[PDB]
RNA sequence: GGGGACUCGUGAGAGACUGCCGGGGUCAACUCGGAGGAAGGUGGGGAUGACGUCAAGUCAUCAUGCCCCUUAUGUCCAGGGCUUCACACAUGCUACAAUGGCCGGUACAAAGGGCUGCGAUGCCGCGAGGUUAAGCGAAUCCUUAAAAGCCGGUCUCAGUUCGGAUCGGGGUCUGCAACUCGACCCCGUGAAGUCGGAGUCGCUAGUAAUCGCAGAUCAGCAACGCUGCGGUGAAUACGUUCC
């Protein structure tokens, strides 16, 4: 998103309820996971690149 | 058979027949019939006068009835109107007071459709 | 905080602006921005100034509204009608 | 070496333990009538047996687990269908014509994205 | 007896088997005893991501995680093989616990 | 569809009654997946019936179904500037299913308390020839007979 | 587009994950610095022509494998730049690092390098209609290439309207799972914007 | 304790390939029917989106050619707003009941989640919940009792023993904080709604339908939304005249 906002998210805000998570790679504020710390698009392309382990597609 | 002024219709069973009273529900009837000993399965046309005495005091001494709930509810909504609160203003203007959505809804607090 | 084990919630930035005035018995208004503090029976007859979002509205806690919250008496959105 | 047969319909597992006897069907240590109240289930509980006309003997025993009522019924029917042929090498064509030894593969297919269920689709609303 | 228990864990096949069957085997040559490899049911973690950066709900992608579990449970305890167990070149994606 | 007819589904013999029409009528009655409920309803209808019939209940239900079986329906078609109907013969497997579907539909709106004895008196009055589906039989029949003039468009 | 990643497909079928480790609780903060190290090694080092980057991490000892076109620049005067990127990696990860810049055994059949070569030449502003052809000729001189498809999209020479054209030869079965197809995509930088260069290279069914 | 019988777990595999027989067809492609077979002609489902089209969407994931601000479009913070409301459209959940309402007893799952945690038992409270605390980074323990289902009893066609919006009062939990604007619980109150016009939607089998369960995001949550799991479980398709 904005650099001031990614800095704010990386910092330690007061009133810990205020703390949230952004993308680890682009700073997207939405659709970000916790086990991945990584948003949906920047998880999709990373996993397609196979640069994060244990991930593939599925079919059941 | 007027119990307290609600005039229970005949051919009815106690546990729901008492529920017509303004202020006494089914869970309440489970105790009005428990502390008086009156069984759940009965016909109100077979109600004994002595039994109606047994519940003509328990209700008035341990519950609260028609009139002295309606007066209280109008009294406190009137208090919200008079104190100039958000809820009171909302109640005057007739749209939902508990923060319900007022864009494609609020039909219950408003009336039928208008179609301006 | 709405739980009857942790007491009410009243801002400490307000408690010691109201108690120091209650002790010397004055009716000066405290210009505050706290929609969240629960009014307790210690501001009876007292006048606050509440920030609804654009300006301040005075509120006179007379005898009975004390059982509500300060932010409830602050209209914020401005609507009159479509016509 | 006593026999051990396994039967399944869609998830239910039954383990049939055929024994020659007088007729006593205690599935999972429990009676047929009180376990399955559905006459629909206890026709097919003995349908493979009445197919070969050996009802009055060879009491069975099975451990029930998984699925639902019809699942367990189908599992037990498959179990008996594959149970009789181990003690009798002559009823195989009869049971095959009856078509009871078939596994009956019918699984609930998955929900697919973009839809309200597996195939049930959201309302179109052309405009 | 049940003094040593390992929980070799990884992400995929043909790694856990190689790390167990041929690298815990290095202890049985010393007169030890193992009960063979024990397979454990594999979990399946599932996600669902919107393909497009904007405006398209009805197109998604599925990404999953398999973590495969195995146990061995070597039994016979010998003092001279504790160091042998400690000095094992485990493969990169396999993790080992001692119980 | 396009590639010929689709295979039908077999229905096994009923345990109570060595007959298939019971097994198929109960499935017609079936709604939302209560096979158990619909089955006890059908069985209760027949077992309530035998007292007022004396005849075997499936025999009575066959007598009813022979009454309410259609023969010739009124299937629609549009040719030029005005649509109309075509009298077409109904094959028996369609006819019985349509008849007992009418039975279920008009037993869902008949005037008693509940559907067990609703269907029960439906079965007996259809075996006696007086019912609502019974009168539908000879009104659909006469509607189709009044359009026999268009039977020469048989697709 | 409408083409999925062949790497995403054949990940676990034909090709392998770039990073192999195990974690349950500290995977998130491994990924956090993995993205950082890829930024670091992709920033300021474009001259070496990175091909791919492997990461291994096992109980507080990490190994960063790097395959590039030229191992010459990164090593420098016998370790003047390799140790420099090692130090700027140490101050980043707080962890002793076995960095291993190996090689790409041939930097002309390996996609993710064909794309960068074409892109750098586009930045040099010579004809992409010679670039793609010479990529074809350079990619058909190896013993193992049964097909290559090159696709470039963008303004492509100062055109006001973009355009995306591709050349190909041999067979490149992107719908075949048993097909070893290696994919590369690089963003050529030029005076009028950015040009997408994507290359698929098919190296047989499987070995 | 014990045993490799079975299940199950999960590794390697085998099997389905018109493979064999009967008929038709230039002896072809193939086609109808059979034997064996768990599965028969692609066994079912999914992943898979050719060249391109829409100057389709995204300059707000990211990157970016040009244009634009620098005591302001930068930037921090408290509040309020993105949740408003005579209307209109769109997608859904609950209903308008007896194939049901309620009381009681009683069975049968699958898939997932758990250390910033799962909270077994015991006790208190009608309940949300509260406390002590065992065990569990989990095929171990928790989640967990799945719900629809079966048995018996009551209710008896009523705006009801339907519906649960609505309101007052009282609360729990999270969160510094619950009014704008969170969720859950108890009592009383008990609206519209009695099957919905023109018109219109989905669905061919373990499908529609119906019933719960789980997850991501998430301190909490407007979770009826989205993605998944399983219980019960259908009726029809003569056929291509028409759309
Ligand atoms: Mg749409
Ligand atoms: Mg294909
Ligand atoms: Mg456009
Ligand atoms: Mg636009
Ligand atoms: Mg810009
Ligand atoms: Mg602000
Ligand atoms: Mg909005
Ligand atoms: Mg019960
Ligand atoms: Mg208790
Ligand atoms: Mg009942
Ligand atoms: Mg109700
Ligand atoms: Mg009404
Ligand atoms: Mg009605
Ligand atoms: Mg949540
Ligand atoms: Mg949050
Ligand atoms: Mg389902
Ligand atoms: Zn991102």
């Amino acid at each position: 998103a904005k650099k001031a906002l990614v800095n704010k998210a990386a910092g330690k805000p007061r009133f810990a309820v205020r703390a949230y998570t952004r993308c680890s790679k682009c700073g997207r504020p939405r659709a970000v996971y916790r086990k991945f710390g990584l948003c949906r698009i920047c998880l999709r392309e990373m996993a397609h690149a196979g640069e994060l382990p244990g991930v593939q597609k599925s079919s059941w | 058979a007027r119990l307290v002024g609600v005039d229970l219709p005949r051919d009815k069973r106690m546990e729901v027949a008492l529920t017509y009273i303004f202020g006494i529900g089914r869970t309440r009837s489970n105790e009005i019939l428990a502390a008086t000993g009156i069984d759940r399965d009965l016909r109100t046309r077979d109600l004994t006068e002595e039994q109606l005495i047994h519940l003509r005091d328990y209700i008035e001494a341990n519950l609260k009835v028609e009139g002295d709930l309606r007066r209280e509810v109008q009294a406190d909504i009137r208090r919200k109107i008079e104190i100039g609160c958000y809820q009171g203003l909302r109640h005057r203007r007739g749209m939902p007071v508990r923060g319900q959505r007022t864009k494609t809804n609020a039909r219950t607090r408003k009336g039928p459709k208008r179609t301006i | 905080p709405r739980s009857l084990k942790k007491g009410p919630f009243v801002d400490e930035h307000l408690l010691k602006k109201v108690d120091v005035q209650n002790e010397k018995n004055t009716k000066q208004v405290i210009k505050t921005w706290s929609r969240r503090s629960t009014i307790i029976p210690d501001f009876i007859g007292h006048t606050f100034a509440v920030h609804d979002g654009r300006k301040h509205v005075p509120v006179f806690v007379t005898e009975s509204m004390v059982g509500h919250k300060l932010g409830e008496f602050a209209p914020t959105r401005t609507f009159k009608g479509h016509i | 070496r006593p026999i051990q047969t396994v039967g399944r319909r869609k998830e239910a597992v039954v383990r049939v333990r055929l024994v020659p006897g007088t007729g006593k069907f205690d599935l999972n240590g429990r009676s047929l009538e009180d376990y399955f109240p559905n006459k629909v289930h206890q026709q097919l509980i003995k349908a493979p047996l009445v197919t070969v006309d050996r009802v009055e003997s060879f009491d069975i025993f099975a451990h029930l687990g998984g699925g639902g009522p019809s699942g367990q019924a189908g599992a037990l029917r498959l179990g008996i269908a594959r149970a009789l042929i181990l003690v009798s090498p002559e009823d195989r064509p009869a049971l095959k014509k009856a078509g009871f030894l078939t596994r009956d593969p019918r699984a609930t297919e998955r929900k697919k994205y973009g839809l309200k269920k597996a195939r049930k689709a959201p309302q179109y609303s052309k405009r | 007896g049940q003094k040593i228990r390992i929980r070799l864990k990884a992400y995929d096949h043909e790694a856990i088997d190689a790390s167990a069957r041929k690298i815990v085997e290095t202890v049985v040559r010393t007169g030890a005893s193992v009960v063979g490899p024990v397979p454990l049911p594999t979990e399946k973690n599932v996600y669902c991501v919107i393909r497009s950066p904007h405006k398209y709900k009805d197109s998604r992608e599925h990404f999953e995680m398999r973590t495969h579990k195995r146990l061995i449970d070597i039994i016979d305890p010998t003092p001279k093989t504790v160091d042998a167990l400690m000095r094992i070149d485990l493969p990169a994606s396999v993790d080992v616990n001692i119980q | 569809p396009r590639k010929g007819p689709a295979p039908k589904r077999p229905l096994v013999n009923d345990p109570v009654y060595g007959s298939q029409l019971v097994t198929q009528l109960v499935n017609k009655v079936l709604l939302k997946g209560k096979k158990s409920l619909a089955e006890r309803i059908v069985y209760g209808a027949l077992e309530q019936a035998r007292d007022k019939t004396g005849t075997d209940p499936v025999i009575t239900l066959k007598r009813a179904l022979d009454n309410v079986k259609p023969a010739l329906e009124v299937r629609s078609r549009r040719v030029g500037g005005a649509t109309y109907q075509v009298p077409v013969e109904v094959r028996p497997d369609r006819s019985t299913t349509l008849a007992l579907r009418w039975l279920v539909g008009y037993s869902r709106q008949r005037r008693e308390k509940t559907m067990i004895e609703r269907l029960a008196n439906e079965i007996l009055d259809a075996s006696n020839g007086l019912g609502a589906s019974v009168k539908r039989r000879e009104d659909t029949h006469k509607m189709a007979e009044a359009n026999r003039a268009f039977a020469h468009y048989r697709w | 587009g409408q083409k999925i990643n062949p790497h995403g497909f054949r990940l676990g079928i034909t090709t392998d994950w770039k990073s192999r480790w195990y974690a349950d609780k500290q995977y998130a903060e491994y990924v956090k610095e993995d993205v950082a190290i890829r930024r670091l090694l992709s920033s300021g080092l474009e001259r070496a022509g990175i091909a791919d980057v492997e990461i291994e991490r096992t109980r507080d000892r990490v190994r960063v494998d790097i395959h590039t076109a030229r191992p010459g620049i990164v090593i420098g005067r016998r370790g003047t730049e390799a140790d420099r990127i090692r130090a700027d990696l140490e101050k980043l990860t707080g962890k002793q690092v076995q960095l291993n810049i190996l090689e790409v055994k041939n930097p002309e059949s390996q996609a993710q390098l064909v794309a960068q070569g074409v892109a750098e030449q586009l930045s040099n502003r010579v004809a992409f209609r010679r670039a793609m052809r010479k990529a074809i000729q350079s990619a058909m001189r190896q013993p193992n290439v049964k097909g290559i498809r090159v696709q470039c999209s963008g303004r492509l020479g100062g055109a006001e309207m973009s355009r995306s054209e591709f050349y190909r030869e041999g067979r490149v079965p992107l719908h075949t799972l048993r097909a070893d197809i290696d994919y590369g995509l690089y963003e050529a930088k030029t005076t009028f914007g950015r040009i997408g260069v994507k290359v698929w290279i098919y190296k047989g069914d499987i070995v």
